[PDB]
């Protein structure tokens, strides 16, 4: 102003995961198709942004990151995140480093998971030779494997953009309604 | 069929 | 007297158009019962774990202030850690 409560977002941010790897042109075009219909089906009411930083690393000797992206920085991020969503805007994470929803899973953001998935392998393997093949469909593959209750917030798996848009709005303002009730007052 | 089906979905989906 | 609880209501009411201060997830759950001694009957907010609720402030030691993040949930109170873990001692006693 053992713990029973975490501190997380007030509104939980949404992060986009699948089809495949992200900075691949599959998944980089499918994604971006979606985040360019949020920015206008939620117009004033959403905030996207891009995220560079490594959030997986998120959470007597000083604990430091092996990569190019530091705790500190990591930290920043976070901070940004949670005070983005401090007044209750819709916020997008397009976040580079999270390809998986078990990323996520030790930090503090609760994320909304949006698995953009392809059912089949043989349509996501004609879609790459359309345009690094195996990390793509092991990536792909790894997501199938999933829980999909427990790991993932919505689905789709829809094959025209247009059902897919339409059923992530759907859950979106259903989740906007959800923490706004009328008695509280790639990119 | 169904996988062709899916395919174009997702090439209009790219090209979107 | 009980103007302790009409106090309490309007502070509830007050709290309506309040923003929200901070949220939470919760990793325990909480089945409220008439013998919590909630400072407004039936406004006690239950939850089950992973639940989302939206926090706006601090009624007292025992009590917050919000609502479970979900449609047509209303303000009520929220155990705070400290009641949380006196429910849970008084619990594990009894049943010793
Ligand atoms: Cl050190």
């Amino acid at each position: 102003f053992t713990p029973p409560y975490d501190v997380v977002p007030s509104m939980r941010p949404v992060v986009l995961v699948g089809p495949s790897l992200k900075g691949y042109e599959v998944t980089d075009m499918m994604q971006k198709a979606l985040f360019d219909f949020l920015k206008h089906r939620f117009e004033g009411r959403i905030s996207i942004t891009r995220v560079t930083a490594d959030i997986s690393l998120a959470k007597a000797i000083i604990e430091r990151s092996n990569t190019r992206s530091s705790l500190a920085e990591v930290q920043s991020e976070i901070e940004r995140i949670f005070e983005l969503a401090r007044t209750l805007q819709l916020v997008v994470l397009d976040a580079d480093t999270i390809n998986h929803p078990a990323q996520l899973s030790k930090t503090s953001l609760a994320p909304i998971i949006v698995y953009v998935k392809i059912s089949s392998p043989k349509v996501l393997q004609r879609l790459i030779k359309s345009r690094h093949l195996n990390v793509q469909m092991v990536a792909a593959d790894k997501l199938a494997q999933c829980p999909p209750q427990e790991s993932f917030d919505v689905i789709l798996d829809e094959n025209q953009l247009e059902d897919a848009c339409e059923h992530l709005a759907d859950y979106l303002e259903a989740y906007w309604k959800a923490t706004h009730p009328p008695s509280s007052n790639r990119t | 069929q169904q996988l062709e089906e899916d395919l174009k979905g997702y090439l209009d989906w790219i090209t979107q | 007297r009980r103007e302790a609880e009409r106090q309490a209501q309007a502070q509830l009411e007050k709290a309506k158009t309040k923003p929200v201060a901070f949220a939470v997830r919760t990793n325990v759950r909480y089945s409220a019962a008439q013998e919590d001694d909630v400072p407004v009957p039936g406004m006690a907010i239950s939850f089950e774990a992973k639940d989302f609720l939206h926090v706006k402030e601090k009624f007292n030691n025992d009590w917050w202030i919000g609502r479970l993040v979900k449609e047509g949930c209303e303000i009520g109170f929220i155990p705070s850690p400290v009641k949380l873990e006196n429910m849970r001692l008084q619990h594990e006693q009894r049943a010793k």
